[PDB]
């Protein structure tokens, strides 16, 4: 009769799951808050910006793949999309953001 | 057999292939272990071959095996490599 | 039903606490019969 | 678990009957003002003639107004021990200058200058002084307002969506009455929103209306599942607001009660639990204090990371790795 | 409109010409379907479709609207059982 | 910075859900084996075993209701099919049990 | 957080260095020997020649077959007190008997009459009698079988799907040497599958192997994502096998250990932690004993709901709601 | 070298303690001492 424990895993489970959304929208808001900052300044006084942002991409994946917490489509297409950190990259979402990009797309 | 993983300071190789350190180390890291096992995958899976699309020097896009990597044919060095957007 | 209302005593050591608390009780019982 | 040592005293005027709850040590009136068994609808302060007001009797007062404690009577004791009328005058005098600190009316505050003493002994001259008092009891602290005469409120408990109507919500009524069709906000974590009630069920007693007490299901229409959460509240529209930071009151477990072992410092990150949910927050120290021992109270503010629907008076839980090491009620919202 | 009290006879809780078994009503609340005099009116006022119970209970119906499916008996008024549609 | 509290229930996530699939595991094996055990008994000497069966089910729809774990295609069928608990809806599954369904499906 | 007090002396024989843990209490000796910093390759037993065998000394020795103590040698002490033979003969006698009871061979054990005491002071005639032991120290005991020589084996910790090609596990190899090619068994929770490693990698040090020690991902062709989990086991077919029902040696927390405050009963239900993950099991109390107080050692007889790869000696940790309450090793699996 | 490790058991006061710090003392002063 496993119900007891399982009851007590779900409950758990309920109380993990709401906690971890709360969390994904505060990275949400923050993250578009980098974005139109980063789209707001010019290349060189990006870089502390840009290192936040994938930082904070960078524990994102790893909720993804080490935890296997699949996120909203949202998020999941922002893990995707910021993956690659290099100058090369910067050049381009930079480009994008300032545009008026206020999300990463392809 | 087994190869060894050499380790210069800056860069860890082995049969061709090489990542920086820091980035070998995040994959492992963040939960996607293997990345030279990641990176064979790619070479030997037919894949789809074109230039890097941000540009940068030497380095080309190749994708197969479920992954994307951005390669560089000429040094070897693995600059990135992540599964296909879902 | 009679109106319920709660409330305490406080105040510096020594001053009287435990003795008022008493002393309230007792008399309300000996006038109001309560 | 926590420990509290009371004794529960209980006596009757001719209109009303009362509750009254004594404390043998100054640790254990704080953990019962903090986290009352009951909350105290008025209390008595005990000043000495002999010694006047003294630290502890500004300790009790200022959490009084912290706490939320509404009218404080005082009985100036030990009468019997000093003659001169002139030295009391002085007194009642010092006495009102404490209480109007805290912001008590202490020009309006009763005073019966008595002897507890001589009152338990039986000395009829005495014993008019306590029942002066219980006069005072009757007239001065008005009946506090019952949970159901207030406005609505429900903590979210549960969420079940049905399709093409709405989202039903579950949750026991904390005040107030809600009735189909009236409108309700949606209150904390995420930006305020508002909705009408299509559906009302209070659990095996009423359809369409929900009363303070047993558990309801509220039908909102147009909200979707996704847009509402455990730990919001549903309120009377403009009753409630949302806050992140807040002054607060608050006991720190011992560790004999099952709290902490070591002190914490300024860089404590604990999980503050509200009606049905905890949310991290980060805390300021008073000035001074470097560390809170296990066993302690003390005045702090706290900034959380999401907000909480919260009013003052609202008491809360501190907690670590799913234990409880400390409790506390909110003092004054800041924003 | 106003208030409807739901009466309890040992056996039924009744109101607005609907009623639940003791046991099922309990066990809807109990299992995070609370609210189920909502959710059956929700059905009957969702001009719902209505066929012969599949199962062939006598006097019921299946009515489905509003997200739901509900076994009813039209004339007792008993929600017999009441679940949201299949995936 | 949430990150580290973040982790913390990550962490937590991925061990409640690794448990919470083995726990259905054996609901799935347990259900598959009342269903074929029914269908090799007569109506009468199936009634203790529906009992077991609709007991298992209530659970798994309180899984998904109460707390909202939301389960494999396979489990969700059962949850949906073996809801409705009566005479009735016993005469049918014993039915369709019997001649050969080993697990809930729509007619 | 459990509390072991020990003491590591270490030392060296011309051929051979020695690794040695004494403890102070005596309740310290059975949780170093249940969940020791490290597993003994042989014991010294020490009896008493004055005494002989005592109540502990039938303890320690019946823990070391349960435990999995390979070699037990003898040193009878405290001989400057007794002058006869014929009265140590008859000790050496009994403490033969005992070791035989327990399955160690008695007959051909090891046995030094000596003092401690003496050799410590610096009396040469007593020193020979300790040089006579680290030389059965030399010979008696044999050097343990090394991690790398044994049968491969990697506890699963997380796994990673590649499409088209299979899924990589990954986990730190307990033991032996995996090479590309090889076949594999996945071992526990589900009923066993085999496989074939069409890729390895050691990080940061080789290819297409991995060797006991650092982190190895493994590729397993054909295996998808939900065929395999965290707290299996990758081994070398036919080397382990998974079980649910062993005989455990077991100790329980004590409160200040941070383990349970009351007693449990034959209906406790706890979760067994092996390897990289936990499982629910019932208990079979021994004969009399009724209950189990924190702080107690008992053997006790387990049955998991989930089978395990598991093999004698394998230790484990006994948790309620996230917290250690005790910690284990398995006696004899039972199927 | 070889290593190994070894443990001291055995009944209180018949000279665990004693015979662990005697042992450690001899072969320190006989092999290389
Ligand atoms: N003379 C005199 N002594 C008093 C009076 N009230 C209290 N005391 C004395 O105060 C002492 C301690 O008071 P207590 O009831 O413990 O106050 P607490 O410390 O606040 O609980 C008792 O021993 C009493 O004799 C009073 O009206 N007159
Ligand atoms: N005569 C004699 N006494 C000994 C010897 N070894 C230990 N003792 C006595 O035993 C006491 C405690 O011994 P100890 O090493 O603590 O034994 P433990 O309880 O097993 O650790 C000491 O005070 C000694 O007097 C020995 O070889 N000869």
């Amino acid at each position: 009769d496993i119900w007891p424990e399982f009851q007590r895993d779900l409950e758990m489970y309920r109380d993990v799951v709401l906690s971890i959304k709360r969390n994904l929208r505060l990275y949400e808001e923050c993250i578009e808050s980098l974005v139109h900052q980063i789209g707001s300044t010019n290349f060189d006084n990006a870089q502390p910006l840009f290192d936040d942002l994938f930082r904070m991409q960078s524990e994102l994946a790893t909720m993804l793949y080490k935890y296997e917490y699949k996120p909203g489509k949202r998020i999941q297409d922002l893990i995707y999309h910021l993956d690659r950190d290099d100058f090369y990259s910067r050049k381009y979402w930079h480009k994008k953001f300032s545009d008026g990009l206020a999300w990463p797309e392809a | 057999i087994g190869k060894k993983i050499s380790f210069d300071g800056d860069f860890y190789t082995v049969d061709g292939m090489k990542f920086s350190k820091s980035y070998y180390e995040k994959l492992w890291e963040q939960g996607r272990p293997a990345p030279f096992v990641q990176a064979r995958e790619v070479l030997n899976s037919n894949p789809k071959i074109e230039p890097d699309p941000r540009g940068a020097p030497g380095y080309l896009r190749y994708e197969g095996a479920g992954l994307e990597m951005i390669y560089n044919p000429k040094t070897g060095q693995v600059g990135h490599i992540q599964p296909v957007k879902v | 039903t009679k109106p319920h209302v709660n409330v305490g005593t406080i105040g510096h050591v020594d001053h009287g606490k435990t003795t008022l608390t008493a002393a309230i009780t007792t008399v309300l019982a000996k006038t109001y019969g309560g | 678990g926590i420990t509290i040592n009371t004794s529960h005293v209980e006596y009757d005027t001719p209109t009303r009957h009362y509750a009254h709850v004594d404390c043998p040590g100054h640790a254990d009136y704080v953990k019962n003002m903090i986290t009352g068994a009951a909350q105290m609808d008025g209390a008595i302060l005990v000043v000495a003639a002999t010694d006047g007001p003294m630290p502890q009797t500004r300790e009790h007062i200022l959490l009084g107004r912290q706490v939320g404690v509404p009218y404080i009577i005082v009985f100036l004791n030990k009468c019997d021990m000093v003659d001169d009328e002139e030295l009391l005058e002085l007194v009642e005098m010092e006495v009102r200058e404490l209480l109007s600190q805290y912001d008590f009316p202490g020009d309006d505050t009763p005073i019966v200058r008595g002897s507890a003493l001589k009152a338990l002994e039986g000395d009829a001259e005495w014993e008019a002084k306590i029942l002066e008092l219980a006069g005072f009891l009757d007239s001065y602290i008005p009946e506090p307002e019952r949970a159901i005469d207030k406005p609505f409120l429900l903590p979210i408990e549960d969420v079940f969506s049905i399709s093409g109507r709405g989202t039903v919500v579950t949750g026991r009524v904390e005040r107030g009455i809600i009735k189909v069709g009236e409108e309700v906000e949606i209150v904390g974590i995420k930006e305020t929103q508002k909705s009408t009630c299509t559906g009302v069920e209070m659990f095996r007693k009423l359809l369409d209306e929900g009363r303070a007490g047993e558990n309801v299901g509220v039908l909102l229409r147009g909200i979707k599942r996704e847009e509402i959460e455990r730990g919001q509240v549903l309120a009377k529209p403009g009753t409630i607001k949302p806050h992140t930071k807040f002054e607060s009151e608050v006991y720190i477990l011992s560790k004999d009660e099952g709290g902490r072992h070591t002190p914490f410092f300024k860089g404590y990150r604990p999980q503050f639990y509200f009606r049905t949910t905890d949310v991290t927050g980060t805390i300021e120290l008073p000035e001074g204090v470097e560390m809170v021992m296990p066993g302690d109270n003390i005045k702090m503010v706290v900034t959380l990371i999401h907000p909480i629907a919260m009013d003052d008076g609202l008491r809360f839980a501190i907690r670590e790795g799913g234990r409880t090491v400390g409790a506390g009620v909110v003092a004054k919202v800041l924003g």
